């Protein structure tokens, strides 16, 4: 944003916004899934407490 | 809904100069376009008038 002439700034900037959302998709989405096993792991827990 | 319009007199290489998203000396210190618009450029050869 501060290095590039505005209307290229814009294009890459929102390269970058979709690079960084997709990261941020990613992990939740991997945590999601873990979250499930640990779910499933704490209530095995709760089970045999 | 709306329709505005910029009637004005530049030179040649300032048409070229001029459309959304054109940087460069007539866009910036002279007749400004946006780098998102909508709507249409239109010009013609005043030499006889």
């Amino acid at each position: 944003l501060s290095r590039l002439d505005p209307p290229e700034a814009e294009v890459q900037i929102d390269r970058l916004i979709t690079g960084r959302l997709q990261s941020l998709q990613t992990y939740v989405t991997q945590q999601l899934i873990r979250a499930a096993e640990i779910r499933a792991s704490a209530n095995l827990a709760a089970t045999k407490m | 809904t709306n329709v505005y319009a910029d009637s004005f007199v530049i030179r040649g290489d300032e048409v070229r100069q001029i459309a959304p998203g054109q940087t460069g000396k007539i866009a910036d210190y002279n007749y400004k376009l946006p780098d998102d618009f909508t709507g249409c450029v239109i010009a013609w050869n005043s030499n006889n008038l």
